[PDB]
């Protein structure tokens, strides 16, 4: 069980040394600040009152993105540099590797959900208002975790596939920006937009992406019936894949 | 370890074809053969990286292996003790200082030892990823090259050190490597590849060395001594291309000079020596080609 | 071509020495060193890349060099073909079909002479350097480490065409090289480089006085073989009781045994003692780590 | 006598055999489209009479650092796969070398005048309104001419300098893109603000930025004495550097 624990802790070290981690949080710090600098300047509220739906979702979609690339680049590292054949010896240390990473993966999560909290915690206590409640907090930290496990299957089952990183990195960035580009046009399309508006409340890109922007975490049961489902089949479908794969 | 019956196919092309292999009671085996023929198909088979090889593989989960392969594999961005503490936890049970401390001092990497892998030179790279090979601690130690782009001296000195490393760990050894004449330095057994089965396996344990006798002359007087030489004494090696013909060590010479001077035709080089693996490379395989 | 009083200095610490270089009556040269001595320095002084000489380069405007350096350096997104049409146009005078035909018929890439660099082995794409190499049409041809990644049977073909355009033109070549033995096969002399000057500097069509060719024939028969010899060579020791006389090295035997054949003798034994370039290199490099 | 022609010929067939020229004009043309219907179907003029000057800015704009980014790759390829020791072989070769690759800049710079002439064409075709003047495009030549020579040689001497190839890159889009960010910004420095806006209007990088989103082209005698002085300067350093430089 040594092999697990071992590869977790790298990654981990990985993203603290690194400055571009501290520059990203800086540049996201700044834009919240602006973005409440604005709202509090303005001419109408003379009480310096701010709603805090906005920076939520402004802070969540930064850190998401943000978030989104570095677990991208820990996915493809030992890919672009070459070194995975070193990982690929036996079966327990391919299915030790997938198990591993996907628990990097978690741990990259919670940590920017963390950092998410705090920063928002910050500009509550900076600010005057009314403060959110606990469970939003949480619900956050679950979509968090819910949205980064899937992509992060999704990304490291492509990645085992085609091995190479420059398509990755554009595929992800194509899957989360043009969906929200592509919804207003998708009515006008003749007698199918109804039929595509509908049958997007089932497929797992749509309604995910489209809940980014959202302040609430809001799920029915068929939704959240089908994305564990998907979860669970990516999972089962990445550990026979790397078993059964021949490089 | 043991192999039985591999045949491995990449569709109506075939790679591999009913090979058997076996570590008897030898420590260093040398693999040789030409590129494309499965070299590091085989290669890859015997570290593991193909499961759907259609055979039998006998190997134990308690047992570890430490590989090299083509290219060394490292983190360009980092630095090299990383490297090193990060393969010897991920691999093996720990990071043991003295061991890994034995290691670099008799490699000799200490005075470059702090620096980034990218300010590094092949050589160095090299030296390095052996060094991460043996940071598994392996009962078997398999490398792939280990000596491509660095001098003469370099390659005789680490060749020696890793036989210096073969008594005080147990150790068996397979190297894939070209330059044979560094391998018949350090080699017990060789094993040449073609047409994918293992055709001849050459054992060295003392030093005998099946003493020869080396005769060259041109093709058109090289079928007539190659005749007279049949229809006389009985012959091991004969050469068509370099009109290379290998006899057995011959004490005495009075006899075949006075034939072939009776005969009117002579020879081009006429020498006694030690035997290599050079004549039984070039025996096995210089007829696929010319 | 010369070099006269070369000295390079990268502040305190000094690479080249006063070194002096000359082509005299060769056409293969060979330039043997260790790794990191100033090797890849000496190739790039001599290839005009350096500017900074502190000392004095003669270069005839109309004569052409071609060159090979470290690792090959091509188009990978584009085609082979490609590389020779455009290393052409930038270096040569023009393009000609029935020269670039005739270099890329001889060395064997036509069947893959139209796919992408992205594609290729490491041996293939060696070749094809050395083929933009032979394109540029050079008076003086350099080559830094031409044979790093082909088998020895594809190194001999190499080297061997390599030999033959040699022949039907007029060539100089510079090979700096490790694994001499193939370097041997086909040179006129080698040059060793240590502290930055050409210490010690072979011929091996006339040989060194310390080389040795030893026979020994019947006691009868040694007055007679005494007479021919004083006739022919130089005798330095002669041993009636052992029997045994030594002269100067020779390449071939023929003339040698004709002569004696002719006058019904037959030695009791023939051997052949030379000095090859691993006894040369071990001999002026041990000083370096042992 | 080949040294100069063959480098230079095999740019512009690089440009006419590769993808992305033609993925960057569907782009770009889609935007200018875009734009215009945009500003077109607005409903403060129903005789549809368009204003071809914001036009013109725009074109201008994103041609400009387009094909600043393709000078830069044209520029850097050679020391991105390392073949340049093949060409830094002796003096009369490195000499037709800075002198060929100045010469395919200035045929770039003027392909993509080119292009900006047909874009502007087309859509003063299509609509109704006024024509432009002949005087303008010229100027709009001279411009690109200009700029471009300025920035390339620039860019050239630092990647002859560095041998780094994202570096430069970054440079790049760091010299067209920093200088309109900190230009609000500038004058609140206390008792020098008024003589750093002066001195702005005298450093080239300062000037041509700031006049490159101008909708029409005038220079003074002074600023056209530097110009041409800072383009000599650059191009005698770099042959002596270029013939004074050992790899």
């Amino acid at each position: 069980s040594h092999r697990i624990l071992n590869l977790v802790k790298y990654d981990l070290y990985s993203i603290f040394k690194s400055p571009l981690t501290y520059l990203a949080i800086l540049v996201v710090s700044s834009l919240i600040a602006t973005q409440s600098i604005l709202m509090a300047n303005s001419m109408d509220n003379p009480k310096h009152i701010i709603v805090y739906g906005s920076v939520f979702a402004a802070a969540k979609w930064l850190l998401l993105i943000i978030g989104l690339m570095f677990v991208v680049k820990t996915i493809t590292r030992d890919f672009s540099q070459g070194t995975i054949q070193l990982y690929m010896s036996k079966v327990k240390t391919r299915v030790g590797y997938i198990i591993s990473k996907t628990i990097s993966i978690i741990l990259i999560s919670i940590l920017f959900a963390l950092i998410h909290y705090v920063i928002l915690i910050v500009v509550q206590a900076s600010s005057n208002g009314k403060n959110l409640a606990f469970s939003k907090y949480v619900d956050n930290l679950w979509f968090f975790l819910i949205f980064l496990l899937f992509f992060g299957l999704f990304l490291f089952l492509i990645t085992l596939a085609s091995q190479k990183t420059a398509m990755i990195f554009s595929l992800g960035v194509f899957l989360v920006l043009i969906v929200p580009f592509i919804k207003p046009f998708i009515t006008f399309i003749p007698r199918y937009g109804e039929k595509v508006l509908d049958a997007f409340d089932y497929i797992p890109f749509a309604y995910l992406t489209d809940k980014m922007i959202s302040s609430n975490f809001d799920f029915s049961n068929w939704q959240w019936v089908i994305s564990l489902g998907s979860i669970v089949i990516f999972f089962i479908l990445n550990i026979l894949y790397v078993a059964k794969k021949d490089i | 370890m043991k192999l039985e019956h591999i045949t491995k196919k990449y569709g109506s092309n075939v790679v591999l074809n009913d090979i058997d292999f076996d570590f008897g009671d030898s420590r260093i085996v040398g693999l040789i053969g030409k590129n494309g023929v499965g070299k590091t198909t085989v290669m890859k088979v015997m570290n593991g990286n193909i499961i759907k090889f259609d055979g039998k593989v006998d190997i134990d989960n308690a047992d570890n292996i430490g590989f090299l392969i083509e290219h060394p594999k490292l983190y360009d961005n980092k630095s090299g003790l990383y490297n090193l503490k990060l393969f010897a936890q991920v691999l093996g049970k720990g990071f043991d200082k003295a061991y890994t401390d034995k290691i670099i001092d008799a490699f000799g990497m200490r005075p470059y030892i702090k620096k980034k892998v990218k300010k590094y030179s092949m050589g160095m790279k090299q030296k390095l990823a052996i060094a991460v090979s043996l940071m598994n601690k392996p009962k078997f130690l398999i490398l792939d090259e280990p000596t491509n782009g660095m001098d003469p001296d370099g390659s005789i000195d680490v060749l020696t050190t890793i036989k210096s490393l073969v008594n005080e760990l147990d150790m068996r050894i397979l190297i894939s490597s070209h330059k044979l004449e560094d391998i018949e330095l350090i080699c017990d057994r060789a094993v040449f590849l073609r047409d994918g089965h293992f055709v001849q396996d050459v054992n060295m344990e003392e030093g005998v060395a099946s003493d020869t006798t080396i005769v060259t002359v041109d093709h058109k007087d090289f079928d007539r001594t190659e005749k007279y030489l049949a229809e006389h004494f009985q012959l091991q090696n004969v050469d068509k291309a370099d009109g290379h013909l290998m006899i057995n060590a011959q004490k005495n010479y009075q006899v075949i000079l006075k034939a072939l001077s009776e005969l009117d035709i002579y020879p081009k080089y006429i020498e006694t020596r030690k035997s290599s693996l050079r004549d039984t490379y070039f025996n096995i395989n210089q007829r696929g080609d010319k």
